[PDB]
């Protein structure tokens, strides 16, 4: 449905067989999905109608919230309050963002391990490596923070990491 | 010690300088002031309870006095109040001034230079 963008939520193009009988025996589950067309689906699908002709006669719309760009901390002086706020609640926000795509991610696993069936150790390998990939990154960022987590402290664990990379790197070239 | 004891130009038992007369004085709406009614009406009641008199009705024209003489005497006490914290403000700024070498003006590095130290919570 047009309801969500499907790049984002992915499915392969549904191979379906086209039922072949061998037997002359009648099918139950024909006739049961016959009458639930019937008595079910038709009633459903009216009501559901008269409601979307309700729903057209008035029409309104909102707006998904733009937010602008803002300095970040590394920018901020050491003691001005009012560029740290505004910092801060920028990160916050990133923060959130960040755990809703790998909530997003996650999904895109859990869909494809249903979907696959019995081949999903090797039909979800793409998955698996997105999610692994995501996965680190988001550990790398904010994992240990704690709580009383802040901007402040997330520069702080990247700045160590970098002196740990750097640390190496050098190591590394001196072989 | 004293820290305004002995403030120079100073009169011994004035309570409210000339120089206060700058300052904007405090609103007859000023919260404060509406406390010390408070206080006042308070007093009023307990004189009513403490000498077995009904104590919300009993003497209204006590309870005005309570409340205008508290009222009365606050509206003086805030001023000399703000007065005294505006003149330890004029004297700290001045100072600061008059100092420099005691309160360097320090430029500020940020937090993208500045090495703060990591804490895993773990
Ligand atoms: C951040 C806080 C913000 C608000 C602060 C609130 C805190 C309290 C207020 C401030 C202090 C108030 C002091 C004045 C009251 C004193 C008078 C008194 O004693 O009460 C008796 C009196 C009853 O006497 P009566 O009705 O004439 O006749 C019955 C007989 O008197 C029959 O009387 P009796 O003597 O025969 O009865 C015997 C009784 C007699 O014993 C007493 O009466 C106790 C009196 C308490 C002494 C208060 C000490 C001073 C205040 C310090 C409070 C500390 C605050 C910090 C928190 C800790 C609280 C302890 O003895 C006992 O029962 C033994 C019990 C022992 C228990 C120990 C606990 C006692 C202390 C607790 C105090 C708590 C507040 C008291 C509430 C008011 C009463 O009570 C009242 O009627 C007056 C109460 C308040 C009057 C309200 C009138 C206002 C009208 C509405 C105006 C609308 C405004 C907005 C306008 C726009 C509208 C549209
Ligand atoms: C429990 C609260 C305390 C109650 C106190 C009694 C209430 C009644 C107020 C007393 C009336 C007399 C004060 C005002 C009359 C004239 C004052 C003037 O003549 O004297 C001046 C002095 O003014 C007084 O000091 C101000 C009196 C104000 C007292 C209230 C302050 C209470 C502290 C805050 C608690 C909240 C109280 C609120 C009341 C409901 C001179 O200053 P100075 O000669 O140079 O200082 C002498 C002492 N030195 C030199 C050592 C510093």
């Amino acid at each position: 449905p047009d309801s969500w963008d499907k790049d984002v939520y992915p499915e392969p193009p549904r191979r379906t067989p086209a039922p072949a009988p061998q037997t002359s025996l009648p099918n139950p589950v024909t006739y049961l999905t016959k009458i639930f067309d019937l008595l079910v689906d038709r009633p459903v699908t009216l009501a559901r109608e008269f409601i979307e002709q309700q729903h057209a006669k008035n029409r309104y719309y909102y707006y998904h919230r733009e937010f602008r760009r803002v300095p970040d901390i590394t920018e901020c002086e050491e003691k001005d309050i009012l560029c740290m706020f505004e910092a801060e609640m920028q990160w916050r926000r990133d923060y959130k963002v960040d755990q809703e795509i790998v909530n997003i991610i996650q999904e895109r696993l859990k869909a494809c391990q249903q979907r696959e069936g019995e081949s999903y150790r090797q039909n979800c390998a793409k998955e698996l490596e997105q999610f692994t990939q995501v996965s680190k990154a988001f550990q790398d960022r904010y994992s240990d923070l704690g709580a009383h987590y802040s901007a402040r402290k997330c520069l702080a664990k990247q700045k160590q990491r970098m002196l740990a990379e750097r640390k190496a790197a050098k190591e590394a070239a001196a072989a | 010690m004293t820290m305004m004891s002995g403030r120079p130009g100073r009169v011994p038992l004035q309570f409210l300088p000339n120089e206060a007369r700058s300052l904007p004085p405090p609103k007859l709406t000023d919260p404060r002031l509406v406390y010390m009614g408070f206080l006042g009406y308070c007093s009023g009641l307990i004189d009513n309870a403490i000498r077995r008199r009904p104590v919300v009705s009993a003497g209204l024209h006590r309870q005005l006095l309570y409340v205008t003489s508290f009222v009365f005497f606050g509206y003086y006490l805030l001023k000399r109040q703000d007065y005294m914290y505006a003149l330890r403000d004029h004297d700290m700024f001045a100072y600061v001034k008059s100092h420099p070498e005691d309160f360097p003006e320090k430029d500020k590095k940020t937090y993208g230079e500045i090495l703060e130290e990591f804490h895993p919570v773990r």
